[PDB]
RNA sequence: ACCUGUUGUGGUGGAUGUCUUGGCCCAGGUUCUGAGGAAGGACACAGCAGCCUUGCGAUACGUUCGGUGAUACGCAGAUCU
RNA sequence: AGAGUGAUCGAAGGAUGCAAAGAACUCCGCGAAGAGGGUUAAAAGUCCCUGAAGCCGCAACAGGAUCGGUGGUGUGCAGUGCUGUAU
RNA sequence: ACCAAGGAGUCUAAGGAGCUUGCCAGUCGGAUGGCUUCCAAAACCUUGAGGCGUGGUGAAGGCAACUAUCCUUCCAGAUGGGGCUAGUCUCUGCAUGGAACGACCGGACCCGAAGUCCAGUGGACAGGGUUUCGAGUGCUUGCAAGGUCCUUGGGACCCGAAAGGUGG
RNA sequence: GGCAGCCAAGGCAGAGCAUCGUUGUGUAGAAAGGGCAUGGACAACAGCUGAUCGUGUUGGGAUUGAUCCCGGCUUGAGGCGUUGCCCA
């Protein structure tokens, strides 16, 4: 026998979740570029690729409009490993390329009325196969409504959303969990 | 199941009927199937003898 | 729902062909005609009947022929002028045939069969 | 009572809904749903032929 | 309707049930003409999709 | 009836998953390299019989 | 591939604990229905750490309580000034950007009854509506258009 | 420019419509299929007293 | 490949002991096919000096070996013609073992096919 | 000879496999008992009948009449075309 | 059915065969059986589709003092299969 | 004692956290409505209120998230650009974590209520300061279905009290 | 994981193929690690079956194992199996 040192497990996500087969064929696609090209953005597209559908979230063309409102991005696509869905809040989009696995129909649109273009992810790999000149963007993973709740309410300094399963309370004064632990005038309130 | 999944479940249930090397996959006999999608003229909606279908 | 009376339940259909009463196992065991007696009538199938004459086309009998002498609906039977066989000791006794097998070569003709044989003639 | 964050369970079911030996229940399975659509358009459009000549 | 293995369908309604039976893909589908032209008026098909290869 | 030019992948997968035949869905069954090279020949449009039939070529 | 094959099994937890006696709840701690309480029971002897811990404000009674609480009354689904030109068709939108007259947007036929003052307005629209904040009010009054109350 | 699909036993050549362009997406195939099969299902149950 | 495995590898399988399950001796009702013990005082279980080997995976032979029989060949459960037909071009690695429940007037064609088609049935002679 | 074992065989035993005039479940319809005597309970009633029968009541396994149309049957016995 | 004075409790219990063709006749015996001889595709023999395990009888073979055991191990010796097999 | 057959984590309402799929500031809508021998109580359809989400904060009276070219700031940081060089500089700065806010929304204090204004019963906001709080906002992270492991109510993994009650 | 020097092989992208390296105890417990097996629905095997199903019994072979396949006999159908998936 032997003292061992932890053996080797890699943390990284090398396998699809991912049940959709063109998804997969995606997958293929970058494995390959990953290989014989071999860019730290087309490492990074395999990786999201990989990824959960928890971890390419959501993202809106207003988050498209703020990361090329620099001039420098004047030819540069917006590469998102996500669904685009369309923020009603932006009236004025300016014509921009972004490639993506899905736009909404309302994305879509928005974009297509600037003059931008609707790239899916294996014509960005037969326009920019080194990815050069584009701008990679995510998506927010905080802001959702599990993370919100993640930790303890009653542990001071975590500002946790308490965890109601159906309840919402009409009156906001009387409402579920806010009265002892909740005001100091119940003996104590959860720190800040 | 929502509505949206299930015309898109039809939707692809149609494209694969549409590809023959998945019709033969499944055991069709492509044997003196001319083509695949199969049409066929309208006169066979006024069909009324199985020895005719 | 499907409609009352046309049901293809294995249960049912069973239960009512093993307690069908004596009118009933009548034209249940109904048999078919000779081509002779088919064209000659119009019609393909009656119900069997004592003193007819039947040929046995099916079973370790068939070929044979013989006037039929009893009909034992309770066993769905039908004895035959001369298919007999012999018990232990030599008395001879008669072999139930079910008349699906027979098929049918004379009528007897009464009036009701008559009258049957031209109701079933006349082609609607 | 959890082990965990999960909340407080809220369940109310207390009062002998299960249909068991002891018990009749409370529970009404709406299984007739099917049946009963054809079955109310059915009665409408005999309401319809009965008062015909006139809105249904 | 009395030909064993065929099952009969319409355009206006397509039963997945009879498009993929035991969830297996790729059956023989016979559209007569009239049918084929309105599979993808009624399906609400506007483009067709731009998928890898 | 060039329906659709479909991957490899997805045609394989399609096959795999959603047809339920032995000599096909199953990679280590003495009868698969043949009903690969089969399914691969169908696909490519034509099926020899080396004289080629001709095999609905979509 | 190969994970795709497995399209296996119903209980699959269950009937993989067949064969091991306490069924994956011990030796010594057996799995004993209700070794607890029943629901919530003990919230402030037993489980009263969990309570502290997960639900801090249970066990109170605070506020003023409303006999026959009318909520219709009440009913009050707000929209911001940021979702406002996405309601103008943009026709109007551009026949009417540097001239005088300004768009209608009416709030209610869109089920929005108050407007808050949320968003930058580009051009100054009139929007007709039942409540309006004061920050919606002066960022209309600003972009030039005008609020209204309306029934 | 799509495909042309002929209409058998009448010299005619219609299009292609766009519906067999779509997805072959094997998988919705299968679960909208094991689900919607579950809608024709009729409920068993054992009696309510029985062994009681 | 059409290739039959040699004895030269038959003899380096690596020798299975007759597992069984913990004193299915003394009992009729505990069965032979093995079970992994679970007991708490067991021996067995934990490996005492002289008892029986444990089932493991140091046991499992080489994917070259495993199921090859000791005719060199693999075996493939036949019921048609057509599996004969596909074992066609396999007649070196495999032998058409016929199902059990295969009639004789099928047996009679399958063996005559396999005979002109040279792949090797392991149950030819089985009725009549 | 006795014991232990392994086969073959024969017993004891009724597991298995296959089925089912049965149950259970869902949906639809009806709910139609009684002082003019109900539901139930007795005692009777068959050539050979004890039990059972949602058979029957001294007209007692049945009476009138209709539909059907040659059987019924475990034996016999005269009616029946 | 059965149990309890009673209120009540309450079982076990399916399958011959295509057809009763339900085992004629012979020997022996008081008789049942049995030995023949039959029906039948078959006794499937009114215990009747099949007939498991446990247990038992018999014959053959192999051993038989010893927790020196059941079981494991590596050989051996007898009996018994299986696979392959050069010129 | 022996053998055989039976025999114990199940379904349901609500929920939690992953995973899959579809759509997206929407999503779902099988209460119900339109159709068509059995299949079909299926399938299909958007007539659909409404559920959840888009805003939170206050006990309540109530109030309701600044920013006119664009853009909250800082530290670390994924990509990418332009120079440059096997020394190696600038621009971009996603996600995540931490800090901040001269920011803002609602509540609570203190000094005030100066100043502007009018749908004018004198009312509406407004200023400057705080060791202030929120399950707040800072380019809305949503909905639905399925699946896995679980929770609580239910017989509740299976068997098991001495007991209590109602009527005979 | 075809855009490969050629054949042979592999050819299902969480698969497979080639090389190399590391590490192998385990109660409770776990595995979005992998499988064996039972009843039935939806599908496939133009699957098997009176030239004898299934059960059972006895031998043989395969498997680390759950277990699988076959020969003999019983037995004779009032039949059975293999694969995918779903309901238990």
């Amino acid at each position: 026998g032997i003292d061992k040192p932890k053996q080797y497990k890699n943390k990284d996500k090398r396998h699809p979740t991912a049940t959709n087969p063109y998804i997969r064929v995606l997958v293929k696609i970058y494995r390959f570029l990953a290989r014989r090209v071999a860019t730290p953005f087309n490492k990074a597209v395999l990786k999201r690729l990989m990824k959960s559908r928890m971890w390419r979230p959501r993202i809106s063309t207003s988050r498209i409009k703020l990361a090329m409102r620099k001039p420098d991005k004047k030819d540069h696509i917006c590469v998102c490993v996500s669904h685009v869905i369309h923020d009603d809040r932006v009236l004025g989009l300016k014509p921009l390329k972004v490639c993506a696995l899905k736009f909404s129909k309302g994305a879509r649109a928005a974009i297509e009325s600037a003059g931008g273009q609707c790239l899916t992810f294996d014509q960005l790999a037969m326009i920019t196969p080194k990815g050069s000149k584009c701008v990679l963007i995510r998506g927010k993973v905080t802001r959702r409504k599990q993370y919100k709740s993640f930790g303890a309410p009653g542990v001071p300094g975590s500002h946790a959303v308490p965890k109601l399963g159906n309840r919402k309370s009409a009156l906001r004064g009387r409402r579920h969990e806010n009265a002892r632990g909740r005001r100091k005038s119940r003996a104590f309130k959860v720190k800040a | 199941v929502p509505r949206k999944v299930r015309r898109l479940a039809v939707r692809a249930a149609l494209a694969a009927s549409a590809i023959p090397a998945l019709v033969m996959a499944r055991g069709h006999n492509l044997e003196d199937v001319p083509e695949i999608p199969l049409v066929v003229p309208n006169s066979v909606e006024a069909l009324e003898k199985t020895k005719d279908a | 729902v499907n409609k009352v009376g046309k049901s293809g339940d294995r249960r049912k259909a069973r239960k009512s062909y093993f307690t069908a009463p004596s009118h009933v196992r009548r034209v249940i065991m109904s048999a078919r005609l000779s081509k002779d007696l088919r064209q000659k009538y119009k019609v393909k199938s009656l119900p069997i009947r004592k003193e007819d004459e039947v040929k046995v086309k099916r079973g370790s009998h068939k070929g044979r022929d013989g006037k039929v002498i009893a009909c034992y609906r309770l066993k769905y039977a039908v004895h035959i002028d001369k298919i007999t066989r012999e018990k232990a000791n030599g008395q001879t006794v008669q072999i139930g045939i079910h008349p699906s097998n027979v098929e049918i070569t004379k009528l007897k003709l009464d009036k009701d069969r008559k009258k049957l044989l031209e109701t079933k003639g006349r082609r609607k | 009572v959890k082990k965990g964050n999960a909340p407080v369970p809220n369940a109310h079911f207390h009062k002998h809904w299960n249909p068991t030996g002891s018990q009749k229940g409370h529970v009404r399975c709406f299984f007739k749903q099917g049946p009963q659509k054809k079955i109310r358009r059915a009665r409408r459009q005999k309401k319809a032929a009965a008062v015909f000549p006139r809105p249904v | 309707r009395n030909l064993p293995g065929v099952d009969i369908n319409f355009v206006s309604a397509l039963n997945l049930l009879r498009l993929a039976p035991g969830g297996h893909i790729g059956r023989l589908i016979v559209f007569t003409e009239d049918a084929f032209n309105q599979l993808d008026k009624v399906l609400k098909v506007d483009t067709i999709e731009g998928l890898p290869d | 009836c060039k329906a659709q030019t479909v991957d490899k992948h997805v045609l394989w997968s399609c096959i795999n998953f959603g047809t339920s035949n032995v000599a096909l869905i199953d990679p280590y069954h003495p009868a698969h390299r043949g009903a690969r090279k089969y399914i691969n020949q169908f696909h490519s449009g034509k099926v020899p019989k080396k004289a080629k039939e001709a095999k609905a070529e979509e | 591939t190969y994970r795709e094959r497995k399209n296996k099994g119903q209980h699959q937890k269950t009937r993989k604990l067949r064969g091991h006696v306490s069924h994956g709840h011990g030796r010594v701690g057996k799995h004993r229905k209700h070794a607890s309480g029943r629901g919530n029971a003990g919230g402030q002897h037993h489980h009263r750490i969990w309570m502290d811990k997960y639900h801090p404000g249970y066990f109170g009674k605070v506020g003023i309580r409303r006999f026959h609480y009318r909520l219709n009354p009440r009913f009050c689904p707000t929209t911001s000034i940021s979702r406002l030109l996405r309601l103008v068709p943009k026709e109007q939108l551009e026949a009417c950007k540097g001239k005088e007259e300004l768009p209608v947007v009416n709030l209610l036929q869109h089920g929005y009854f108050k407007l808050l003052g949320t968003g930058r307005l580009s051009q100054g629209v009139i929007v007709k509506a039942r409540s309006f904040s004061q920050g919606a009010e002066r960022k209309i009054k600003k972009a030039g258009g005008a609020c209204i109350l309306v029934a | 420019a799509r495909p042309l699909v002929t209409v058998q036993k009448e010299g005619k050549t219609v299009p292609l419509p766009k519906v067999f362009s779509s997805a072959l997406r094997y998988d919705v195939v299968r679960f909208v299929h094991t689900n919607i099969a579950k809608n024709t299902r009729i409920p068993y149950a054992v009696s309510r007293r029985a062994g009681h | 490949v059409n290739r039959t495995v040699t004895r030269k590898e038959l003899k380096k399988k690596k020798h299975v002991p007759h597992f069984k399950r913990y004193q299915s001796w003394r009992h009729v009702r505990v069965s032979e096919s093995w079970r992994k013990p679970h007991g708490i005082d067991s021996a067995f279980r934990r490996r005492f000096k002289g008892y029986p080997a444990m089932v493991g995976i140091g046991y499992k032979q080489p994917k070259n070996v495993r199921h090859v029989h000791p005719d060199g060949k693999r075996q493939f459960l036949v019921h048609n013609l057509k599996d004969l037909e596909v074992l066609l071009m396999y007649n070196k690695k495999y032998a058409a073992v016929i199902g059990h429940s295969v009639g004789a007037r099928k047996r009679k064609s399958i063996v005559t096919r396999a005979k002109e088609l040279q792949i090797k049935v392991t149950n030819a002679n089985a009725r009549l």
